[PDB]
RNA sequence: GUUAAUGUAGCUUAAUACAAAGCAAAGCACUGAAAAUGCUUAGAUGGAUAUCCCAUAAACA
């Protein structure tokens, strides 16, 4: 049977676990907007020059 | 118009780092119930070790990812580039693509082109010119001819700074990892 | 009109509770990403030594949310998992 | 600098009063999966007044 010590030092743990995946989730979240904007940001900046070239594109 | 392609290749990162030895005992612990409840030569970890200069070789790194990047020539300009080849309106951009993918390397690299949409487009003027920056993902790679004469070097982020200095070329870690 | 297509992912690991527990876990990065999961299957045992392979599936998937989503689960990687993306039959 | 944006936490003109609120969202437990459910985790006025303001980022430049 585990230790009231051994528990207090695995519930310190398990903080740092959680707070390093929540950290973790908030980044990829942001990444996944990040990278979403700028691939809908890429997709203004060419309609600009050329929207024939699309045309294939979205194919 | 003077119309460009180019690739932002990703190279997955192999290995992780190491579980923690408190992960390690409750590791063995479930380990134990797991059989009570089951119901009914290998490439080194990192093959940098010889090498230590082979900046141009696909395996720079194992431990994280990597982003091809290959000294480009063009008519008027000589600068360090992301892997950049000339297009036309016919070739679809995974075609352009698949083409950067065997016209600049020239290997045997497995690459799976999932979304036509490009990630980044950035414009250099003096004639009006375009870069397209694509994005795929690599499961494996077999880069064959790792010396060669160009420049080719396979980094993520931290040499994008380094040697593409303009935010029409450093802005490539918008959409990097 | 095109979208991506349902890809399963057969976790294979010769833990059973380790790719259960990948399972799971891949799973909660599913739904808090969006990503519908419609079943949960196992394979059975790879007899020769035996390992498990357990199913999650993904439907939907976004060019650059691919890009991101397939990183992380390498680096989200536990211990000595194949990960493995296959279209859906 | 001229125009123009952008300045409570994913979202909200919730709020400046008696509170920086509600909502989205998380970890673990519970073992088909998910959900439900219990115990729990991380948070903001970068800033003012009844427009300036500096920071930031654009077309002018």
């Amino acid at each position: 049977e585990h230790s009231p010590e051994e528990s207090e030092r695995r519930a310190l743990l398990l903080k740092r676990w959680a707070l390093f995946k929540q950290q973790e989730h908030e980044m990829e979240r942001d990444a996944i907007r990040s990278m979403l904007e700028a691939q809908q940001e890429a997709l203004e900046e060419l309609k600009l020059e050329s929207a024939e070239l699309y045309a294939e594109a979205i194919k | 118009w003077r119309l460009s392609g180019a690739l932002c290749l990703q190279r997955p990162p192999l290995i992780t780092k190491a579980l923690t030895p408190l992960q390690e005992e409750m590791a063995g612990l479930l380990q134990q119930i797991e059989v009570e409840r089951s119901l009914y030569r290998p490439g080194a970890r990192e093959t940098e070790a010889d090498k230590k200069n082979d900046r141009t070789s696909l395996h720079r790194k194992l431990d994280r990812n990597l982003v091809l990047l290959v000294r480009e020539k063009l008519g008027d300009q000589d600068v360090w580039m992301l892997p950049q080849v000339e297009w036309q309106p016919g070739e679809t951009l995974r075609g352009t693509a698949e083409r950067i993918l065997a016209t600049l390397s020239e290997n045997n690299m497995e690459a799976k082109f999932l979304g036509n949409a490009p990630c980044g487009h950035y414009k250099f003027k003096f004639l009006g010119v375009k870069v397209f920056f694509f994005k795929a993902l690599l499961l494996t790679g077999d880069f064959v001819q790792a010396g060669k004469k160009s420049r080719h070097v396979w980094a993520s982020k931290e040499e994008l700074g380094d040697y593409l200095q303009p935010k029409y070329l450093a802005q490539v870690r918008r959409f990097l990892l | 009109d095109y979208e991506y297509g349902v890809l399963n992912i057969h976790l294979t690991a010769y833990d059973m509770s380790l790719a259960e527990s990948y399972a799971q876990y891949v799973h909660r990065l599913c739904n808090r990403l969006s990503i519908k999961v419609e079943e949960s299957y196992a394979m059975p045992t790879k007899t020769m030594l035996t390992t498990h392979e357990r199913v999650v599936q993904i439907s939907g998937l976004s060019a650059t949310f691919a890009e991101i989503f397939l990183e992380v689960l390498q680096s989200n990687l536990p211990e000595g998992v194949r990960l493995s993306v296959r279209e859906h039959t």
